[PDB]
């Protein structure tokens, strides 16, 4: 299927600075050609996607021993979340005491451009032990 | 809970799709009166999960709000969104929170439901579990991200619920958190105002053992010893006088503590504040959150 | 709701006239001004109270070493007087010989104006190693 041009959005899980909570904040999306999100909140001018070394390096590092999940009967996030959580304890991805933070991460909420203003910003994060 | 009746029906064409007035779905019903294996069913067999009406409200909303465990468990992995807000923005940890049901909401946690969600006012579910003087909830939500130095679109934080109401756990653990105590809303209102206006001394006594500023002042120029005094409350009047209150400070009104006392006839605060004050329209009060589901 | 009013009674271990057996009965009462009980039955005129100064000074002696039992969950007089016995046995205030009399002392039954008629009449009275 497909072959006709496709929607990809990248979210990355960051910080807000109202309330410093993690969630998940649009980075980009790409109809055959990359748009990126400003810290304004406005999607900047469409370009070709030109890539690092190191990110397609280690891509293809993650992608050679990556877990993939195919033809996957759900409709939900939270149990795409759940199967992919049980095949990473499945294949020694992860152990099964990073399940719980892991899931709710995952699940934690998904904003995008239109809430950016309400929120303080957005700021890199790093997902700890707990789930602060 | 006719099992065998759904499937019946449902073979026959049934649409879990037409929702009563009130804007119920089957799955509604389900969640409802907690009819575990009617929403299994009716999920199997393609029922939207985050369907909602006029009000807004999930088969998660009612799930939560009537108290059904088993029922958040099974629609919380299918699809049921702890993150769909009602028509006020309640999510479903709200009614969680305000509702003190600590399970629920380690499940509508840990599948991503946000803390510091705000209602149309700016209510978090932090603000309903303080206010509501759940503080094992207060708790749980604390270690999940809450901001305790949150406030509502009228300023208030839940130290300022906590005042409204008087739980002195709640800001026990507030205070343990690192809330700050003298926190002011838009008209400069801070916890230890609300407290002496509602007459709730237990958590007088616990702010000025935390450093309360016993002479704040709003933007009117209201001290705490002017609402205890406005609204007859004595033992605050004392309380505050013994822990450094100052009688003889004027409001931008022009009303001491003294003559708020004699205008509305308080005979035993303008009999305590008589001894302490020297010889020389308008009445304040605190915001309030209306919000309500 | 923190803090209410307060009446106060003063009670006094008396002997009574007839049977010779001591009894707790009330002397005065004090709301927002003090009510002394006589022989006769018919409570004084109210008054301001005074103190001597060898009351004051006996207070705060017995208040500085004092035993306080704050926030105590328990709603019956017996419970409450074997709790005070046992945190004087821990603080050392009383022997734990002394409990068993003064527990019996506690317990005794507590007498109003309205018996003052119906007995003889009350004479003071110590408590003896044995409840005497």
């Amino acid at each position: 299927p497909g072959t006709h041009k496709v929607y990809v959005e990248l979210q990355e899980l960051v910080m807000d600075e109202k309330n410093q909570e993690l969630r998940w904040m649009e980075a980009a999306r790409w109809v055959q050609l990359e748009e990126n999100l400003g810290e304004n909140g406005a999607w900047g001018r469409p370009h070709l996607s030109h890539l690092t070394f190191w990110s397609l390096l280690e891509l293809r590092r993650v992608f050679t021993k990556g877990t993939v999940l195919l033809d996957l009967q759900e409709t939900s996030l939270a149990g795409v979340a759940n199967q992919l959580l049980d095949r990473f304890i499945f294949e020694d991805q992860i152990r099964p005491q990073d399940r719980e933070e892991l899931l709710r991460a995952l699940l934690l909420k998904h904003s995008h451009a239109g809430e950016l203003e309400a929120l303080g910003g957005v700021k890199p994060a790093v997902l700890t032990r707990s789930g602060d | 809970g006719h099992v065998e009746t759904v499937l019946a029906l449902l073979e026959k064409e049934a649409s879990q799709a037409c929702m009563t007035k009130k804007g119920f779905t089957p799955l509604h019903v389900a969640a409802k009166y907690g009819k575990v294996r009617v929403a299994e069913l009716l999920l199997e067999r393609d029922a939207h999960p985050n369907a909602a009406g006029k009000n807004g409200l999930t088969p998660l909303h009612v799930a939560v709000h009537h108290n059904n465990l088993d029922i958040v468990k099974l629609l919380l992995p299918r699809g049921g969104s702890p993150h769909s807000p009602a028509w006020n923005g309640y999510t479903p940890l709200h009614i969680a929170a305000k509702q003190n049901q600590v399970e629920v909401a380690r499940s509508l946690l840990q599948y991503g439901g946000s803390a510091n969600a705000e209602s149309v006012q700016g209510v978090t579910p932090l603000h309903l579990a303080a206010q509501e003087g759940h503080a094992e909830m207060v708790a749980l939500l604390l270690s999940k991200q809450a901001n305790g130095n949150l406030g509502n679109k009228s300023g208030l934080t839940p130290l300022h619920l906590v005042a409204q109401e008087g739980h002195v756990p709640v800001a026990d653990v507030l205070i343990k958190h690192g809330v700050m105590v003298d926190a002011t809303t838009r008209m400069g209102y801070t916890p230890l105002h609300v407290a002496s206006h509602y007459g709730n001394i237990k958590l007088v006594k616990f702010l000025l053992q935390h450093q309360a500023d016993v002479n704040a002042k709003t933007k009117l120029g209201y001290s705490p010893l002017h609402q205890a005094a406005q609204q007859g409350h004595t033992d605050i009047v004392t309380l505050l006088l013994k822990n450094g209150a100052s009688p003889n400070e004027v409001s931008s009104d022009g009303t001491t503590p003294l003559a708020i006392a004699k205008r509305l006839g308080y005979i035993s605060v303008t009999d305590v504040l008589k001894v302490v004050t020297d010889e020389t329209h308008r009445m304040s009060f605190p915001e309030t959150v209306d919000e309500i589901l």
